């Protein structure tokens, strides 16, 4: 734990959101669903911004005070969250991450329940099946990094695994047993 | 997935070249003011409920819609490097 | 693969967006289920039972005389089941093949759906012979099939298996990637930028392999080859099935 | 590519192993080390379980069966080169059959450095590559070849020194920096002072243990021995590579901070022509 | 409801005391239920006899023994962290060599814990368990050379752990070897040590193995009597003189080291059943009379030229043998532990006696608690072996309770060599569960007992027995050893019977250890049941003839993690021991004897005994489990009723009627769906969530004590430094939050000074239900020092299954909640009656596990048929008998239909035309039968519910019995954004108000390396962590919408080069052309 | 050394390695779906096919083992019963007959028309060096049957 051995061994980072995992069929794969609670304190600050382009708040602080703890979140509130994301995407992660795609980027989109949504075809990329797992969330801040997340972390831009030329996007059984059962 | 993002590495010499492109028209955007497009008559990016998306969406967004579209060009040494932001910020408010 | 490298990515997507949705809509339609009767038991069960029943035995009055030796008698018996058994397999196969081709339990395995023809056999038919504690695998075969109740013994030994398993699965998981910790430490400094290397220097990538059985050069397995060539970069043009 | 390489690999290290019972007549427990365990010899030059020795010499064969010991000769020219392999020993190769330098005498596994002396690098090379898939392939693995192949590109990345010329005869530096040579010892300046190298195979590990860079031997080397040594001179260390570039925290050298694309222009016709207009 | 059982052997000895194992072990360990007249033995009593007699003159024995006046109640330790001791007292006196003097002066030594009726231990305000253990019993084993296929090797191992490991190895070269201490030496020399005479040896011995003249060797040694002691020592590498201190030697003597254990069995077992006979003393001991007598080491080696020769028996013990593995029961090691203490006290009293002060000291002067009270402390505390009471359950407890694990005091076995003992042995049969091992690593290392299977005098875990003459069944059975058991042909249960005698001529029969067809003449025994293969872990499995033993072991363990719903439901089928396991788990209370109900009240309970007497019982009503959920007792007698003795008086955490209800038995229609239930997701109707079905109660144990630090001791009370009265409400007394308050995130429960105050952990709390506090004036509590008091705040709330939820099955499928489609849209019968769960039988093929296939149809015909059932582990309801009851469901299902009014439904029609060309049912058949023959198969029609369109082709429908696990959603919900930092590096980390975002580690760098995303990777090692500056800096961009700051130079960056600066080291940071570079 | 074998029974092993090819390549195709199967750590699917690995993985070995090593013998001629003849045992007493083929240890096939008895078998070992006209006996579970070498053909 010295200083030249620090930089690497990397640490934890802000914006940082995980919970149980459960597979999204209404979900695209150009997305990824999201716990509005999540979603909505993960992104307190990018809010608040908007909060004031709107009537919303006076100004920053004054939203803040807002939501400081309020049982009934403005209905105002909440399209304006959805407001804020619009384009940017987050990341996910499983927890046992050995390859790149362990990592896919994902466009949010407000959902219910307190588990985070995600689409079955990318259950064969993160080793992980929906049993009790759970993935991590990250949020590309940077209007730059925002970028390459959706640029060339994108899921629905990652089907074929650099380790082969074999697709990812390979559909699995249900789909399968219904795709043959009509054949 | 993203729109025409095919035609768009097609455009690109390298996969990488896009990103750094698809981000540095993205900060010109908001930095320099929101008005630099030249897509904003017809076809461009709308919203839901309230088609406001005329205005300020989100950055990359309308960077890659821009190069939807072959009025811009790209390289490595096109136009000196400080008369960068001389020339857009006397152009744009 | 095809799709994509033809039309493209995010057309590719849409495909698969729409495969996934109809998947589901008629896996619910079809009305298809598992039920105790779904696994159906082969009649044939019976039969080969009685003809691998009076065989082993006719080894047996062999031993009795001092024909074969004790060891013999060990490989010998292995072998009737190691292929008596992979009778029985390919036998429910064809009952459901021909009779009921939209069998629950059987459409599953054939259809790139879920279940393995191995593993099927561990219910319809039987399992076959276990192993004892040191490695070498047991004499007394499973003559009970999963449909069926297995016998308290039979099952005390199925665990000889599940135990074993989830020892090995404790010591390949701990160290967690090791290796590519170790692999990153070299590999972590490479990457691309240039344009179009000077070294005219080729490779030879063998499309055949060596020996197997006798110096006789054989085609490598169909993978392999790709594996090795597929997606690269030719240096000498070469003009051979008659194409450019 | 380099983390490819690693991870493509890397992720199938988590799903290897095998060595059980049905042999047991001696040493023997597979015939060798086949699951995860060869993986690491392999990417670690060591002398196998069932090393079989190869005949530097290319010649003929001839046996001499029981009594002691069996002996195998590699005669030819003139010479006969002889093997003592204890009876308890099997091979391959049989009376008369022509046989070539590094070839395998006895049925098992091979020896890294061995192979190189007898037949040479390129030998190796394609032995390495090779020998890896073979586990991961008796396994359902399908991996492509590029990726072993960067990875031992790294275990041959290094030579040793024969002749002076500007550094001692005791020395391993890097194939590369070589030619930094082989190119100013005849054409920039003339005087011929040859340099006769001699690539070395070295393991993963050990690879990366001579690195050039001194940043990256201040993280897994002991620190203090590196800058030691890496103060006395003023080493220059070139930000290029992950892992160092990695440290300082600066934008690494591949992905979008690439050398190359780092500097992308992004102009508007609008303004295109305002840069002529400031002439 | 109707209860039918498929039981075709008769059960014959029920099940013993499932607690028996802690029990007796804890009781004949301390003899204290019966007065020091019933002078027992074994355990405290024979540990004083042990290292008492003591003589240095110091002449000090043991008298009487006597304590048990426990300081305070169960619960009041508990509540009041105090430890449930024993105040441990002491009879001796002292006489010297003058005769003379008696003192006899009560004298005690520190108290010792006791065993809680379910057989647990309250140590520390916490109640924890003592964990059995196993290993090889201590004896004589010879086992073949290490890589030399050459000759054998013996070995001797007396524990305890204060036990020479003593081998003999017979080198080759010439002479035999005897290790010890790691050195070799002729064993001949101490044979000589022990009288043996060159010809007396010789003779006697190698009258067989010409190899004796590998011994019979030393003539010029060997020819010195008492003198090879003086030798023997030389060999020692110590360079003592060469004196009588013959210490070394006499340590193996009668003292410690030789086992000292049980003169007849414990050591005498390996000793007279393997090799010699009689057993001299207690081990290879007699040191009296300057010579010394062994007659071990002559049989030893008796036994060693034995095998090494003609075969005098084929000796070559087994390893993993159970029938030389003891165990370790609590009262063995609680024994053990004392009998250190005891050594330790004794070590004082021999020192108290050399600087002793004459006559004029013997109580006090020669005793100290100290030593003693220390020992046993440390174990009940501080040995690996004692755990925490697994409580997430009635069953978790009980399991736990009931374990047995190899690791321990090392002596025994240790880590690192045991892929050996971790698989099943042959011996295993009926004495351990082999499918009770835990999951993960440890994996065989650790796993319960058996089920009928009971600890005997020494470990050996023996088990029950039919005996039987020639082809007669009795009704007699003994509990035969690991060992004994191989000695004869025992016979499976199964085996058909007629009245009490065999059946069939070919009978399957398991000789020795191994699978063998024995004729109806050779049967010695017969198994008692099939239970008795399994522990009770898995005997409540449905159909465990149905499940691989790696999905069963799943199920299995899955049990032990279920939470106590609120709404018990005993499972729709059950293996019949669901009432005994409610019972010796004491999860429920019985009543004492008969008699009649007196008052039942929903706090207390009183009856008035026909005996002429009237007790009450304690409620419990809603305690704080160990693992957090509910522990209530629901009275399930009314006023006045007379009562039967062990009659059900109010129902355990997760009992119901004397059974066990771990879970629900909900509808179920096992069926893919619109991928909802994908790869191991699990749909759900509304109409559940309405009903309260699936739900719990949880509860939080928030502690806060008073620290006295020396700035000024900190005060609790309604004083919060920001004069902050909106929260100060709900704080009604002076400090303490009021009771039945409902604090959220963030709220203060308590208020400390110095403003400290324990707020509401992220997350949630609930409501608080009760709280309790502890001033300076302990009326009895161990106040900690630097503590001035202490207070606790018991909060809770319900568990609401919602979508992040998870449930399995007693078969060992488990799988996450998905989507909760309301009952509206839900798929239907064809007569109204929605489904209720969605499975997918996607996890049915590769899973092996058809059990629930079959509690499934057996439950759809107990909801029509409105029963429940009980199925045998192997000697379950068989396939035939259910298809008949089933039948009989249909004529009540559709039986209705008829008389109602109604036939079948255009939609009945397309389904059933789809069957037929399915082959599901016989063509040519009415409708009413296809319909029928199809119910029979366990499959019915079904509409969809969303389109009212019926799925063509049955769905196989009942009802399963699932359950919630512990884990929940709670403990998994990080959300966070901006937040605290890392005092002392540099770290987003919460706690408090705010929450700490997940690693990010190197390994997901990487990837992230590998993607190429330099900028978004850049931004997690940096703006989102060390550089505080571009931190700050991007959160005003953000709230001003400008773009994210661009990092010039991480802090690590900077930092570094001066860091290095600090020390020689001139980083000279240069640019492209060999240039300066301005870093700051 | 070197393995003895005949014509029919290269064939019949020979074939054997044939076959196992066709099952091995099976067993690994199994696997590139378990692998990709989700479910981790307990397929109970993997672990036993894997041991199943091992098994076919071996066997392939002692196969190839002999195969590049054996002989081919003649023995259509003689009197002393050597690698290739069909002795005929009957018992003396009993006056029943019977029919055998003894052959090197890598034959063992009780299936085999003439019961193939392995050469170093005890059977096979007191019937090696003798010829038409022989009586003796070996051991027996049973007891002790000596047997005379009716005729030896081919
Ligand atoms: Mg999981």
């Amino acid at each position: 734990q010295g200083r030249f051995r620090q930089n690497l061994l990397g640490k934890r980072v802000d914006y940082s959101g995980r919970s149980v995992i459960v597979v999204g069929p209404q979900l695209k794969l150009h997305q990824c669903g999201l716990p509005k609670r999540m979603a909505l304190e993960l992104f307190k600050p990018f809010l608040l911004k908007k909060m004031e382009e709107k009537g919303i708040a006076p100004n920053v602080k004054a939203a803040r005070r807002m939501l400081e703890r309020q049982r009934d979140i403005k209905d105002e509130v909440w399209d304006a969250l959805e407001e804020v994301i619009h384009g940017k995407v987050v990341l996910l992660n499983r927890a046992p991450t050995l390859h790149r795609l362990g990592i896919q980027a994902f466009q949010p989109v407000l959902v219910e329940g307190q588990s985070i949504q995600l689409h079955p075809l990318v259950c064969e990329a993160f080793n992980a099946d929906f049993d009790g797992d759970q993935m991590a969330v990250h949020v590309p801040l940077s209007s730059f990094a925002q970028a390459e997340a959706r640029i060339q972390m994108l899921s629905a831009h990652n089907l074929l695994s650099p380790a082969s030329g074999e697709p990812l996007a390979k559909p699995s059984r249900d789909i399968i047993l219904g795709l043959y059962y009509i054949t | 997935a993203e729109p025409g993002i095919d035609k768009l590495f097609g455009m690109v010499d390298s996969k990488y070249r896009l990103t750094v492109v698809v981000a540095k028209r993205a900060q010109q955007l908001l930095r320099h003011g929101f008005k630099n497009t030249v897509l904003e008559p017809e076809e461009r990016p709308k919203m839901q409920t309230l088609e406001g998306l005329f205005d300020d969406p989100n950055a990359v967004t309308w960077a890659m819609k821009e190069l939807l579209t072959g009025r811009l060009v790209f390289g490595e040494n096109l136009v000196p490097e400080d008369r960068l932001q001389k020339e857009m910020e006397r152009l744009y408010p | 693969y095809q799709a994509f490298l033809r039309l493209g990515m995010e057309k590719t997507a849409r495909l698969l967006d729409a495969l996934k949705y109809y998947g589901f809509t008629f896996s619910t339609t079809s009305g298809i289920t598992i039920g105790i009767d779904d696994a159906v038991i082969p009649e044939e069960k019976k039969q080969y039972l009685e003809e691998a029943d009076r065989k082993l035995l006719q080894i047996e009055q062999a031993y009795e005389m001092g024909f074969l030796t004790d060891r013999e008698r060990y490989d010998q018996i292995l072998q009737l089941w190691t292929e008596t058994t992979e009778k029985v397999t390919q036998a429910v196969f064809k009952n459901f093949e021909e009779n009921y081709p939209f069998n629950p339990l059987y459409v599953m395995a054939q259809s790139g759906a879920r279940g393995n023809p191995q593993q099927i056999r561990q219910l319809c038919g039987l399992r076959g012979l276990m192993q004892k504690p040191s490695g070498e695998t047991f004499e007394v075969p499973v003559r009970s099939s999963f449909r069926e109740g297995l016998t308290v013994l039979e099952y005390f030994i199925s665990s000889h298996g599940a135990r074993k398993g989830g020892a090995d699965t404790a010591l390949r998981t701990a160290d967690s990637g090791y290796l590519t910790r170790k692999l990153v430490d070299v590999t972590h400094e490479i990457v691309v930028r240039e344009a179009d290397c000077g070294t005219t220097n080729y490779i030879s990538v063998p499309l055949f392999q060596p020996d197997e059985v006798t110096r006789s050069l054989r085609l490598r397995k169909r993978a392999d080859i790709e594996a090795g060539l597929y997606g690269r970069v030719l240096a000498r043009e070469v003009e051979v099935l008659g194409v450019r | 590519v380099g983390i490819v390489a690693a991870q493509s690999i890397g992720e199938p290290g988590t799903q290897l192993t095998m060595r059980t019972f049905h042999t047991g007549g001696v040493a023997g427990a597979a015939d060798i080390t086949q699951g995860l365990p060869r993986v690491i010899e392999l990417f670690e030059a060591r002398r196998p379980k069932a090393k079989a020795v190869i005949s530097e010499i290319d010649g003929v064969v001839r046996i001499e069966e029981t009594e002691e010991k069996l002996s195998v000769f590699v005669e030819s020219e003139g010479f006969s080169k002889e093997y003592k392999l204890p009876k308890e020993a099997r091979l391959l190769v049989k009376d008369g059959d022509y046989v070539e330098a590094g070839q395998p005498l006895t049925r098992g596994a091979i020896d890294p450095h061995q192979l190189l002396e007898a037949k040479g690098p390129e030998a190796v090379e394609r032995y390495l590559v090779e020998e890896i898939q073979k586990v991961y392939r008796a396994q359902g693995v399908k991996l492509h070849d590029k990726h072993i192949e960067i990875v031992v590109r790294q275990m041959m990345k290094y030579v040793e020194v024969t002749d002076p010329g500007d550094s001692r005869l005791l020395e391993g530096q890097v194939l590369e920096k070589w030619d930094v040579e082989a190119l100013n010892e005849r054409l920039i300046a003339e005087g011929k002072t040859p340099v006769a190298w001699k690539p070395l195979l070295m393991g993963v590990t050990k690879s990366a243990l001579s690195t050039k860079s001194w940043l990256s031997a201040a993280s897994f080397q002991n620190t203090t021995h590196v800058l030691t040594e890496a103060a006395i001179a003023g080493k220059k260390d070139e930000l290029i590579g992950l892992k160092e570039n990695v440290i300082l925290g600066r934008l690494i050298p591949a992905g979008t901070g690439s050398d190359f694309v780092r500097f992308t222009q992004v102009v508007d016709q609008k303004t295109l022509k305002a840069i002529e207009e400031a002439r | 409801m109707e209860i039918k059982r498929f039981g075709r052997i008769r059960e014959v000895i029920p099940l013993p005391p499932l607690t028996e194992i802690q029990v007796e072990s804890y009781r004949r360990a301390l003899q204290a239920d019966v007065p020091p007249e019933k002078r027992e033995n074994v355990g405290i009593q024979a540990a004083f006899r042990e290292t008492f007699p003591i003589e240095e003159g110091l002449v000090l024995d043991f008298l009487e023994y006597r304590l048990g006046e426990p300081p305070f109640p169960q619960d009041e330790c508990r509540e009041k962290d105090l430890t449930y001791q024993a105040p441990l007292y002491a009879r001796l006196q002292l006489i010297h060599k003058d005769t003379g003097l008696i003192k006899e002066d009560e004298v005690f030594l520190g108290h010792i814990p006791l065993m809680t009726e379910d057989g647990s231990f309250i140590i520390n305000g916490a109640d924890r368990v003592i964990v059995s253990q196993i290993h090889r019993s201590p004896g004589v084993y010879f086992t073949p050379d290490p890589a030399r296929p050459g000759r054998y090797i013996a070995s001797i191992i007396p524990l305890p752990k204060r036990g020479p490991w003593i081998d003999l190895e017979v080198e080759p070269n010439g002479v035999v070897s005897m290790k010890v201490n790691k050195r070799k030496f002729p064993l001949v020399l101490l044979l000589r040590v022990l009288g043996y005479d060159q010809e007396t040896l010789a003779r006697e011995l190698g009258a067989y193995g010409e190899l004796v003249q590998g011994l019979m060797d030393e003539s010029v040694f060997a020819m010195r009597p008492e003198e090879a002691l003086i030798r023997l020592f030389t060999l020692l590498r110590p360079g003592d003189p060469p004196k009588r201190d013959k210490a070394v030697a006499y340590v193996y003597g009668l003292i410690a080291d030789p086992r000292r254990y049980d003169l007849g069995e414990a050591g005498r077992y390996k000793a007279e059943e393997k090799l010699g006979i009689r057993l001299s003393g207690r081990t290879l001991a007699r040191f009296e009379d300057g010579e010394f007598k062994d007659e071990v080491f002559l049989p030893t080696l008796r036994y060693l030229f034995a095998l090494t020769a003609g075969v005098p028996g084929h000796e070559v013990d087994d390893i993993d043998h159970l029938g030389n593995r003891r165990i370790r029961t609590v009262g063995e090691l609680m024994t053990d532990q004392f009998r250190v203490g005891l050594a330790r006290l004794a070590r004082g009293v021999r020192e108290r006696m050399l600087m002793g002060s004459e006559d004029s000291l013997t109580p006090a002067k020669l005793v100290n608690s100290r030593p003693l009270e220390a020992a046993i402390r440390e174990f009940f505390s501080r040995s690996q072996l004692s755990q925490f009471k697994d409580e997430t359950n009635p069953l978790s407890s009980l399991r736990h309770k009931r374990r047995i694990s190899a690791l321990g005091p090392g002596g025994l076995t240790r880590e690192r060599a045991g892929f050996d003992v971790r698989d099943v042995h042959r011996t295993h049969y009926g004495r351990i569960c082999p499918v009770e091992t835990p999951e993960g690593a440890n994996i065989g290392l650790i796993t319960s007992l058996a089920a009928y299977a009971r600890v005997d005098e020494l470990g050996f875990i023996r088990t029950p027995y039919r005996r039987v003459v020639g082809g007669v069944v009795t009704d007699e059975v003994v509990y035969m050893t690991a060992t004994e058991e191989d000695r004869y042909t025992i016979a499976q249960a199964n085996t058909p019977l007629e009245g009490n005698r065999i059946a069939a001529e070919r009978v399957v029969a398991r000789r020795k250890g191994e699978p063998v067809i024995v004729s109806p003449e050779e049967v010695e025994f017969m198994d008692v049941s099939p239970k008795q293969v399994f522990s009770v872990n898995t005997n409540l499995i449905p159909f465990l003839e149905h499940d691989d033993a790696n999905r069963a072991l799943m199920g299995s363990n899955m049990q032990t993690q279920a939470v106590p719903l609120i709404r018990a439901q005993a499972p729709v089928v059950m293996t019949g021991l669901e009432e005994r396991v409610v019972r010796d788990s004491l999860a429920a209370l019985y009543a004492e004897e008969d008699g009649e109900v007196a008052k039942v009240d929903g706090n207390r309970i009183v009856v008035r005994y026909e005996d002429g007497r009237l007790v009450e019982y304690p409620l419990r009503r809603f305690y704080r489990s160990n693992q957090g959920t509910a522990l209530d007792q629901r009275p399930r007698v009314v006023v006045g009723q007379r009562v039967r003795k062990g009659d059900l008086l109010a129902d355990g955490p997760a009992s119901e009627n004397g059974f066990l209800a771990l879970g629900q038995n909900v509808l179920v229609a096992i069926m893919p769906f619109d991928g909802y239930n994908f790869e191991d997701a699990i749909v759900i109707s509304e109409e559940l969530l309405k009903r309260d079905f699936y739900t719990s109660i949880h509860i939080e144990r928030y502690e806060i004590e008073a620290r006295d630090t020396k700035l000024g001791p900190e005060r609790i009370t309604r004083d919060i430094p920001h004069l902050s009265e909106a929260a100060l409400r709900d704080l009604d007394e002076e400090g303490v939050v009021r009771i039945g308050a409902e604090v959220k995130p963030g709220d203060i429960l308590v208020g400390r000074t110095s403003d400290t105050s324990l707020r509401v952990p992220p997350g949630e709390g609930g409501i608080v239900v009760r709280t309790v506090r502890l001033r300076r004036g302990d009326p009895g509590v161990e106040l900690k020092p630097g503590v001035r008091e202490v207070v606790r705040v018991y909060v809770a709330q319900k568990r609401k299954l919602q979508v992040g939820d998870k449930l399995a099955n007693r078969h060992g499928n488990k799988g996450v909640v998905a989507k909760i489609l309301p009952v509206e849209d839900m798929p239907h019968l064809p007569d109204g009656t929605p489904v209720d769960v969605i499975l997918n039988p996607l996890g049915v093929p590769s899973r092996m596990n058809l059990g629930q296939i079959l509690e499934t149809h057996l439950g759809l015909a107990g909801y029509f048929l409105g029963q429940r059932y009980i199925s045998p582990i192997f000697d379950g309801a068989k396939e035939p008998e259910i298809k008949e009851l089933l039948a009989q469901a249909f004529e009540v299902y559709f039986g209705k239909r008829k008389g109602e009014g109604f036939g079948v439904d255009k939609r009945e029609v397309e389904v059933l035309r789809r069957a037929e060309k399915l082959g599901l049912v016989t063509p040519g058949k009415t409708p009413e039968e296809q319909l029928k023959e199809l119910f029979l198969q366990g499959k019915v029609v079904l509409y969809d519910g969303r389109t009212g369109e019926p799925i063509e082709g049955p769905i196989v429908v009942g009802q399963m019995f699932i359950m919630k696990l512990y884990h929940m959603v709670e403990d998994k919900m990080h959300a966070r954004s901006t937040g605290p930092y890392s005092l002392i590096t540099q770290q987003p980390l919460g706690g408090k108000a705010q929450f700490g975002g997940q690693r990010f580690g190197e390994m997901e760098v990487w990837a992230l390396e590998a993607y190429g995303a330099a900028h978004t990777l850049q931004e997690m090692l940096t703006l989102k962590s060390d550089d505080i500056e571009g931190r700050n800096a991007a959160y005003e961009a953000i709230i001003k919408g400008e773009d994210v700051p661009e990092p010039s130079v991480p802090e690590s960056f900077r930092v570094l080069v001066k860091e290095l600066q600090a020390l020689a080291l001139d980083v000279q940071t240069l640019d492209e052309k060999d240039n300066p570079v301005d870093i700051f | 050394r070197e393995v003895k074998l005949t014509k029919a029974g290269y064939e019949r092993l020979m074939q054997q390695l044939e076959r196992e090819r066709e099952r091995l390549q099976e067993i690994s195709a199994d696997f590139e779906q378990a692998l990709e199967e989700g479910d981790l750590r307990e397929n109970a699917g993997y672990d036993e096919a894997r041991r199943a690995m091992w098994q076919n993985e071996a066997r392939i070995d002692s196969l190839e083992d002999i195969l590049s090593r054996a002989v081919i013998l003649e023995e259509g001629s003689g009197e002393v019963i050597g690698l290739g003849s069909v002795v005929e045992l009957e018992d003396p007493l009993s006056g029943e007959r019977l029919s055998v083929q003894v052959v090197s240890p890598a034959e063992a096939n009780v299936l085999d028309t003439p019961m193939k008895i392995s050469d170093a078998s005890p059977m096979g070992k007191a019937l090696l060096g003798h010829r038409v006209g022989d009586v003796l006996s070996l051991d027996t579970p049973k007891g002790r049957r000596e047997f005379r070498v009716v005729a030896i053909h081919g």
